[PDB]
């Protein structure tokens, strides 16, 4: 969730996906413990034993036979992490993640009851209003003279400054509100 | 907005086509217009029919429920396919083999019935028999007629 | 694989403010000031 | 391979042949694509951080499907025969069928009720 | 309560008839209920009787005197039309009250009667079906804007078919 | 009656009059205090109904729809008092008088006892509506809006007047009391049908029937907030109460002449409940519940059982308070959020937990939830179609799990679900729009107490 | 009787005291789920006078408080119809909310809205005495309306997740479709015998009563979670635990049964009805309990262990057995919601996992909690003389000698064995095999607020059966002669299918491949009614609704036939005439025209 996906993916990181996908669908498989470990040694033994192959058109038919072979096995109700998309308590929390925007209509005599946590706050706001201009410059002239993009975006270079657009990545509701 | 920026009629040249993917962001070869049936597709880009379940789950979507980017052009079916209607995932089993397997059970069931409804299972024993002419007037019956005398034996 | 210098560093940076916004968000020993 | 795309469950990503292409024009092709949105990232993300923001972010993509889905249409409708015969069957023939059903319906009830077959046991609102 | 327009049975409770050397409980929750509750609740209601009592006043059921029916309205007279038309929308709803205290009574009786009401309540049964019978062949297929014409109208169409029907 | 016209009318000098500060504030009271005085008309101790005068009169089908009228005006002022906020006096001032204007108007045409007082009355009622519509809409669209509204009636209603004079001709007056009391059966000539068309149509197209609906999708998200609330509030209502004023006259011609509209009215509820799945503006789908719901109102009408009169009154108010909040609802969002697309958004129970639960509620007036009235209207229409053919039990079936699932599909799509956190501008709700809602919902909490109010001339 | 009538109202009263005090400052000050939790066990406490006055003189009371409304001939009362269902219900659904109640505390306590919580809670609780204690079919309809409300907004508390949102709209459709059934009957006993209430409508016996039944049928098949209408349940439990444990199992879901119960007296002729009725519990049972089988959530698993038993109770009313199926209701309450209780238990102790994959040796970690589970198992699995036994049993006992579909008694007694089978796979998986959780252990169920609930509800499965199935009074005739293998069939096939559920489970620490297999995956995917039907239907009516309505008609073809061709053609016209060359000869030539026209109409017309 904190780094932007890449414009496609290499045979390594489509292989290694496969692995972790395939092993956790094999745990999900092999309850317990011992037999997940039993079968997932020899599930290791068979990735690597096209580990070296520089034939990559081989390699890439090799890969869809473990895909589809994967497809026909695969657990029809896996293991999801609790938080994991797709597993129960995935977003049981977004209701209380109210964002720190809303502060700002508070009513003075509700100010009041949090004195110091609102000094604080107007010091933060007076650090982002500081940084807009020179974070904006910042990307402005870090733009790639030429037409490729990514998503990733740049570090603070310069002394002194924060670095570009980290408004929204700082200060983001906890997890557990 | 202005005309340029808001849709408009099926592109019916190559330089329409190049301006319209310019309009909706898109590029101008996967940019592709609704058939030319006369139904007001008109000028809208076909996406691909994905429901929102496929896209990708841990990616920060600027809408984030929705699953859309800012400025991303929007499905012509949006609001079937959200996350909390049609649901186009891929699925464990094929769907023509689910639909054998669920008709083919309801249809096992339902024949059995029908061969348990022709042929009962009863325990092996009479009738119940009850007194007073069935229970005649306390089962509705009127006083005044007389019912058929129904008898009763060892 | 890896994080680039650029990301590295970027990360390190962003660490730095969360932590100091996280630690900022503690309420003071009187901070519930419940007025009379 | 044994699966079996439907229009509602989809063909998944990794058994589909084109997700493994990689010849230079489709490379191309999907970097380009990650050019374009992250050119809009960055514009939604300057505004979405600005602190000098006293509103919302317009969505131009919203609009425009808005206006897709309604002002667009009827100036981007044109009478065929399929769309005539779809119109005029999908209104008129549910009305028909319905007054057939109604009208048997309710003329058998008259018959019966005229004759004195139906007895209105304790019907006393109506 | 007019036991007449609202018949009631006789109770016939049992004798208490204890086989247990245990207590019942209900006896003492009964006799703690009424020293609590009832006793304070009575004092109350019969303060509140003797204010009554004090500033006593009189209310009186309203006496319609009758007036020509519709029959004896010469058509087109809205002036006897409307006097015969409000006489006959008083007696229709009359009419209506009638039906709701018979299906009462029935209602009654079921309860009362429990698992005997499959004969025990034939009485209340024939009743209730007569009038309903009265009520269908007075009011029923009247249209929305119902009307002593439309129920005239209605009667004598019923009575030309009963009078065809002794003639054949 | 004149005991509440002439202080309506008065309310006009008082506007005109107050100084630009204490404008809106005078106004709003007195309305409230006419509102109050206009309960008068709820004292029928007797069968006999009231006729002040021989211009106006009064029954149990015009006393509720009459003290609604009343009631509507403040909660208009109200919700109309922000979105004039910064136009010049006398701007606001001709608004104010428009709304008084409305409201007197809809109240005489109610209480009036010959169908030509009604006729114009009735349509006296289309220039200040167009004039609401067309000057402070919003939208481009709204000279076209308007002129979609204007003549749907006016085509309506001219056949209606043809149709009006006919009758007196023929018969001497158009007193109502008079027509009721020495009518007389129609014969099946074509003449005869041509004319219970004609009488018919105008009140139909103001009911709006399925194929000539297409002048409220349009007036609705064009119209300003009293606008909307005014017109699906009472304004669709003008519609049954004519229909149901002059049904007398046009008898036994109903038996066969109601089948097509019957069936039109049964089918178009399907077909625009199922069309509020799938839209995305938050305002036509209200619009398009309200026609769903008229639908409804028109098949009882023409099948004309007791059921299906009382049931029909008692579903006309019910629409009528249960629209109304919606829309002013509607309308609290689009004050801050400047657009009318129910996806833009959502979540908004995390930052208005209140205004959350008077959408709920609305909602479930909406899907009707029982005892409210609401229900009762709906249950009774449904007893009364179900005798009439018991085949109509799987249209309304179909309608009301549709009812049901768009009227849930509006709350998860905006109050639930997670915040559009880029809305910085969502303010704290008004103080006056909470009082709205408050008003809104609180009759109708008092007459499911008290259903015996709402019921029709029959029960 | 006053004492009787006065504290059936009192519970309501009482039941109302919490909602009231939520509406005002004082709820701020008041520590309110101990308020809550309070009222309800006085309310438990109250209505155990009336159970005892039945129990005694066993006289039902007809109560009728308020006179709503009166409609020409047909007044709408609100009335109470008390007896031996309604009162043991409300006993036994104070009971076991009393429990839900403190428990809800505990499981609730770090949660915010904790007071609406309860609140809803109580609300819930108040709209099913409705339900029970209801004469009207209006009120009854109230309760079966306004339960589904509060189910609605109880799950999906966390209104956060998506998943939950749509579950509760998955509720909506599948409650709504079923109360067109509902309203179907309403409107038939309204116009064949002029009356909602009860006791009228009693005197319907002699009538055919098809049309009114089907819809009571349907209307009980969408509340109970029958076959047809099953998915809303299982998929029920994204809310809360304790919401679960409450409605979704104990209360609500036995309104249909229980709606069936009130309405036997008319079903009893309906041959059609009672065979339909016992087909419809026949298939349910079997197929959820397929589903229960090869579940992997501790929740899921019992949520369809629900839906199994309450297909048992409607083979229980297709056979004219009303009072043995109420019996089973009240009798399951118990058990069932102490299993819940117990999983909420473990979920909560563990960093809230659900799946019964990484739950193991949770019997040695958690006494307390693994013993209840036990004991709820036992007892859904009726072993002799506890709470199950005391109902299940009989229900057996009748089925397998009465009359009855041959196929339907067979996959009934196959459900049962694999009822045993699906509870061995809990208490296995989760109580004897060596630990799977992560490995920081936080494990703390000693909060008393946890433990006494549980124990109330424990004592319950223990001892309520016996003392309710001695206490109430005769009431339908049983069968007890009948043969050896007759007469401990249940417990022959319950006990095999434990050993079998051993033995397969056993097999698992073999290390070998399990493989994917055709029955496995049509167990775990429940069948494919949800992939199919929620994937099929959605898409069509929404399709159908955007295109063909929207669309075809609404923004074209009307558009097009009525305002746009009047436009058209008008604009047509003025085209036509307006546009003159602007010349006085033709002008001229014109009024030469006219000229003779009128001369040619003088002539002829004479
Ligand atoms: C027999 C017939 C029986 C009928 C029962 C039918 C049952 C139908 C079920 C509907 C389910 C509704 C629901 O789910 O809850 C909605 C709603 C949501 O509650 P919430 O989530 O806590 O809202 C909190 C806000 O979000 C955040 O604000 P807050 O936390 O500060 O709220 C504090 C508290 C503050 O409440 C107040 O201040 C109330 C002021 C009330 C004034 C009433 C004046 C009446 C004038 C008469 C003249 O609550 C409210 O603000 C609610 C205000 C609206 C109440 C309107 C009254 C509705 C009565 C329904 C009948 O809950 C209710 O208040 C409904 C009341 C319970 C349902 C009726 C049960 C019968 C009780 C009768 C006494
Ligand atoms: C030892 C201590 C004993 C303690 C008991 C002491 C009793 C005592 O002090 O004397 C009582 C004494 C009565 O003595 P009484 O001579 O026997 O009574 C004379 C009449 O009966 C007096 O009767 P009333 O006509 O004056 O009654 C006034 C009325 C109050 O009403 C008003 O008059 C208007 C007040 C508006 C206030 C607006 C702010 O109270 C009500 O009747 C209750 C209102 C209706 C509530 C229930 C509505 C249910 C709707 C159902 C919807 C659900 C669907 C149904 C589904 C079922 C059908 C299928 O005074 C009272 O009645 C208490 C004052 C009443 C205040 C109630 C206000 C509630 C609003
Ligand atoms: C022998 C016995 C045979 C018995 C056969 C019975 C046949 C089934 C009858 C019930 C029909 C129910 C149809 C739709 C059910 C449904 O789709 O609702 C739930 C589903 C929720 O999606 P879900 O798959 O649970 O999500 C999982 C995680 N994303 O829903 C969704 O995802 C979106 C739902 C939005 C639906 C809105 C549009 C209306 C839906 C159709 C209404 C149909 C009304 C007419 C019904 C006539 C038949 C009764
Ligand atoms: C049964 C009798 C009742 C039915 C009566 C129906 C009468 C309704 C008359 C509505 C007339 C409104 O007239 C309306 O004029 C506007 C002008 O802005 C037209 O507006 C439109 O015209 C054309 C399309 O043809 C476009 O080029 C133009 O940009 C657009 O605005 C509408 O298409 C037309 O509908
Ligand atoms: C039975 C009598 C009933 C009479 C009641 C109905 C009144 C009818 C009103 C007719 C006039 C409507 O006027 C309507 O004007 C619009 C533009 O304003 C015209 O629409 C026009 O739009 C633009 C130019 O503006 C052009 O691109 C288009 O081709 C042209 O048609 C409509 O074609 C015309 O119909």
């Amino acid at each position: 969730a904190f780094c932007a996906p890449p414009a496609y993916l290499t045979h390594q990181q489509k292989v290694l996906r496969l692995y972790k996908r395939a092993l956790r669908h094999l745990e999900s498989w092999c309850i317990h413990r011992d037999k997940y470990r039993y079968f997932a040694c020899l599930m290791r033994a068979r990735f690597e034993e096209h580990k070296n192959e520089k034939d990559m058109m081989r390699a890439t038919q090799l890969l869809r036979e473990a895909e589809e072979e994967f497809w026909q096995n695969q657990h029809p109700q896996p293991y999801i992490f609790p938080d994991s998309p797709g597993g129960t308590s995935f977003e049981r929390y977004e209701c209380y993640k109210v964002p720190e925007w809303c502060l700002d209509y508070w009513h003075p005599s509700e100010k009041a009851m949090y004195p110091d946590y609102f000094s604080k706050r107007e010091q933060w706001k007076k650090l982002r209003m500081e940084s807009w201009d020179r974070e904006v410059k910042q990307l402005q002239e870090e733009t790639s003279p030429d037409g490729i993009m990514t998503e990733a975006l740049p570090p603070a270079r310069r002394e002194g400054d924060l670095p570009p657009l980290w408004w929204h990545i700082v200060t983001r509701p906890r997890e557990r509100p | 907005m202005t005309k340029d920026m808001l849709p408009g009629s099926y592109p019916r040249t190559p330089e329409e086509r190049a301006a319209a993917a310019k309009k909706y962001n898109m590029r101008v070869e996967d940019y592709e217009p609704y058939p030319d049936d006369g139904m007001g597709y008109g000028d809208y880009p076909m996406l691909p029919n994905r429901s929102q379940h496929e896209r990708d789950p841990w990616y920060q979507w600027d809408h984030s429920e929705l699953r859309m980017n800012w400025g991303e052009p929007i499905h012509w079916d949006l609001d079937m396919y959200i996350r909390n209607r049609v649901d186009t995932s891929p699925t464990p089993v094929s769907w023509d083999v689910m639909c054998k397997h669920l008709f083919g059970f309801v249809a096992f069931m339902v024949f059995m019935f029908w061969v348990g409804h022709v042929f009962p299972s009863y325990q092996p024993v009479g009738p119940k028999q009850y007194p007073y002419n069935n229970l005649y007037l306390e089962r509705g019956g009127d006083p005044t007629k007389e019912p058929e005398p129904v008898v009763h034996y060892d | 694989s890896g994080y680039t210098p650029d990301e590295k560093l970027r990360l390190q940076q962003l660490r730095e403010l969360r932590r100091r916004w996280l630690k900022d968000q503690e309420l003071s020993p009187r901070e519930p000031v419940l007025p009379p | 391979s044994k699966y079996k795309p439907a229009p509602l469950a989809t063909l998944p990503s990794t058994l589909d042949p084109a997700e493994y292409d990689v010849s230079p024009e489709t490379r191309r092709a999907q970097v380009e694509r990650l050019s374009i949105r992250a050119r809009l990232k960055r514009e939604y993300l300057l505004q979405y951080n600005d602190p000098k923001r006293v509103s919302h972010i317009e969505d131009p993509a919203l609009i425009r499907w808005t206006y897709a889905r309604s002002a667009n249409i009827y100036p981007n409708f044109r009478p065929t025969p399929k769309n005539s015969l779809l119109g005029a069957v999908a209104g008129f023939g549910p009305l028909i069928f319905w007054y057939y059903v109604f009208k048997t319906d309710r003329d058998r009830k008259e018959r019966l009720i005229q004759e004195g077959k139906l007895d209105r046991k304790f019907n006393i609102s109506y | 309560w007019d036991k007449d327009v609202y018949p009631e049975p006789p109770s016939r409770t049992p004798a208490p008839s204890p086989q247990t050397s245990l207590p019942n409980p209900i006896t003492y929750l009964t006799k703690a209920y009424d020293l609590v509750v009832d006793w304070p609740v009575t004092l109350v209601r019969e303060f509140i009787e003797r204010q009554h009592a004090k500033n006593r006043t009189y209310y009186y059921h309203r006496q319609y005197r009758r007036v020509p029916d519709i029959t004896e309205c010469k058509e087109g007279d809205v002036l006897c039309i409307y006097e015969a038309e409000m006489q006959w929308r008083r007696d229709f709803k009359v009419d209506q009250e009638i039906m709701n205290i018979i299906q009462e009574r029935l209602k009654a009786c079921q309860q009362r009667e429990g698992e005997n009401y499959q004969q025990n309540c034939a009485k209340e049964l024939e009743q209730f079906t007569k009038v309903t019978k009265a009520y269908q062949d007075r009011y029923l297929d009247l249209g929305a804007y119902y009307s002593a014409r439309k129920c005239l109208a209605k009667q004598k169409q019923r009575m030309l078919e009963e009078r065809k029907a002794a003639r054949q | 009656m004149l005991k509440i016209i002439l202080p309506s009318l008065m309310l006009l000098p008082l506007t005109w009059l107050s100084s630009p500060k204490k404008t809106w504030t005078n106004v709003t009271s007195y309305s409230f205090l006419i509102s109050l005085t206009s309960l008068t008309l709820l004292w029928q101790t007797d069968e006999n109904y009231k006729n002040f005068s021989n211009m106006f009169s009064s029954d149990p089908l015009s006393t509720p729809l009459i003290i609604l009228t009343a009631w509507l005006l403040p909660l208009m002022l109200m919700a109309s008092q922000n979105h004039l906020k910064k136009d010049n006096n006398v701007l606001q001032k001709l608004y104010i008088s428009m709304l008084i204007s409305l409201q007197i108007l809809l109240i005489m045409t109610f209480s009036a006892t010959e169908l030509i007082m009604f006729y114009i009355l009735f349509e006296a009622t289309l220039i200040p509506t167009l004039i609401i519509i067309t000057r402070w809409g919003n939208q481009t669209e709204r000279l076209n809006a308007g002129i979609y509204f204007l003549f749907y009636t006016l085509i309506g209603s001219i056949p209606l007047l043809i149709a009006l004079i006919l009758i007196q001709n023929h018969v001497g007056t158009l007193n109502l009391m008079i027509l009721s009391f020495t009518t007389h059966t129609l014969d099946a000539s074509w003449s005869n049908n041509l004319l219970w068309l004609a009488c018919m149509m105008a009140f139909l197209i103001k009911m709006p029937l399925y194929g000539v609906h297409l002048w409220l999708p349009k007036a609705h998200v064009e119209a300003p907030i009293a606008g909307s609330m005014i017109l699906a509030a009472i304004l669709l209502k003008l519609g049954s109460y004519g229909m149901i004023r002059i049904s007398i006259i046009l008898d036994p011609l109903t038996k066969y002449m109601a089948y097509p509209f019957i069936l039109l009215s049964l089918w178009g509820m399907i077909m625009t409940s199922s069309i509020c799945l799938r839209q995305t503006d938050l305002k036509s789908l209200i619009a398009y519940s309200s026609v769903s719901h008229m639908a409804l109102v028109i098949a009882s009408i023409m099948i004309q059982t007791p059921w299906s009169f009382m049931g029909a009154t008692m579903l006309m108010i019910a629409h009528g308070l249960t629209s109304s909040l919606l829309f002013c609802l509607a309308n609290s969002n689009y004050e801050r959020i400047h657009s009318r697309t129910m996806i833009m958004a959502r979540g908004l129970q995390m930052v208005f937990p209140l205004m959350a639960t008077w959408w709920l509620m609305a909602s479930l007036a909406n899907l009707a939830l029982p005892p409210s009235i609401n229900l009762m209207g709906e249950l009774f229409i449904t007893m009364s179609l179900f005798s009439w053919s018991n085949f109509t039990i799987i249209l309304m079936g179909i309608n009301i799990i549709i009812t049901g699932m768009y009227s849930m599909y509006m709350i998860i799509t905006t109050q639930r679900g997670k915040l559009t956190n880029h809305m910085i501008n969502l303010q704290p709700s008004h103080t006056r729009e909470l009082t709205l809602m408050a008003l809104h919902m609180i009759p109708l909490i008092l007459l499911t107490t008290s259903p015996k109010l709402i019921t029709g001339l029959t029960m | 009787m006053n004492i009787f009538t006065t504290s059936i109202l009192l519970i309501f009263i009482l039941l109302l005291s919490p909602i009231l005090i939520s509406m005002s400052n004082l709820i701020k000050h008041i520590n309110f789920p101990l308020y809550t939790t309070t009222s309800i066990k006085f309310s438990f406490i109250i209505s155990l006078l009336p159970l005892l006055m039945f129990f005694h003189n066993n006289m039902e009371y007809m109560i009728t408080t308020w006179h709503w409304v009166t409609m020409n001939s047909m007044e709408l009362k609100m009335s109470f119809k008390t007896d031996f269902f309604s009162i043991l219900f409300t006993s036994v659904a104070l009971f076991v909310t009393w429990s839900i109640m403190q428990f809800s505390s505990w499981y609730m306590h770090s949660d915010p809205n904790i007071n609406r919580f309860i609140k809803y809670l109580t609300l819930f609780l108040i709209t099913m005495l409705i339900l029970t204690s209801a004469n009207n079919m209006f009120q009854l309809f109230i309760g079966w309306e306004g339960v589904g409300i509060m189910s609605f907004l109880l799950i999906g508390w966390w209104y956060g997740r998506t998943d939950a949102n749509t579950a509760a709209l998955q509720a909506i459709l599948y409650n709504r479709i079923g109360d067109i059934g509902f309203i179907l009957a309403m409107v038939w006993f309204s116009l064949n015998m002029n009356s909602w209430e009860l006791q009228q409508i009693m005197f319907s016996n002699n009538n055919d009563n098809l049309i009114p039944l089907m819809g009571l049928l349907i209307a009980a098949t969408g509340k109970s979670a029958q076959f047809g209408l099953h998915p809303w349940l299982p998929s029920a439990m994204e809310g809360p635990t304790p919401v679960s444990a409450l409605l979704h199992s104990s209360t609500m879901v036995v309104a249909g049964i229980f709606l069936l119960v009130r309405f036997h007296p008319l079903t009893t002729n309906n041959n059609f009805i009672l065979t339909t009725m016992l087909c419809l519990g026949a298939l349910t049972t079997l197929f959820t309990a397929i589903c229960a089988l090869t579940q992997n959530d501790i929740k899921k698993i019992i949520a369809f262990s629900t839906s199994s038993q309450l297909g048992l109770m409607m083979v229980t009313l297709g056979m004219n057995q009303p009072h043995l199926a109420f019996l089973h209701i009240c009798t399951h309450a118990f058990f069932k919601a102490m299993l819940f209780m117990c999983s909420g238990s473990i979920i909560h102790s563990l960093a809230d996992e659900q799946d019964i994959r990484k739950m193991g040796n949770i019997t040695k970690i958690m006494p307390f909690t693994s013993s209840c589970l036990v004991i709820g198992s036992l007892a859904l699995t009726g072993m002799p003389f506890l709470t199950g036994f005391y109902s299940k049993d009989l229900i057996i006992e009748a089925i397998n000698t009465c009359n009855t579909n041959a196929w339907a008694l067979l996959i009934t007694l196959i459900a049962t064995s694999m009822t045993a089978m699906y509870s061995m796979r809990i208490i296995y998986f989760v109580t004897m095999t060596k630990p799977r959780f992560p490995p920081l252990i936080s494990i703390n169920e000693n909060d008393p607020d946890l433990m006494n609930p549980i124990k109330r509800l424990a004592f319950g499965s223990i001892f309520a059966g016996f003392v309710i199935s001695y206490n109430i009074p005769p009431t339908s005739i049983p069968v007890l002669t009948m043969p050896w293998f007759l007469k401990t069939t249940a417990l022959i096939i319950s006990v095999l299918g434990f050993l079998i559920a051993l033995e397969l489970n056993n097999l698992t620490m073999k290390l070998s491949m399990n493989k994917a297999n055709p029955y496995s995956s049509f167990s775990t995917l429940l069948g494919f009614f949800p992939s199919i039907i929620h994937r099929i239907t959605p898409m069509k009516s929404l399709n159908l609704s955007l295109k063909t309505s929207l669309t075809l008609l609404d923004l074209i073809w009307l558009e097009k036939t009525i305002p746009k061709s009047t436009s058209t053609l008008h604009t047509n016209m003025t085209t036509l005439t307006t546009n003159q060359k602007g010349l006085i000869k033709l002008y001229f030539m014109s009024f030469l025209i006219n000229i003779i026209l009128i001369i040619i109409l003088y002539s002829i017309n004479l």
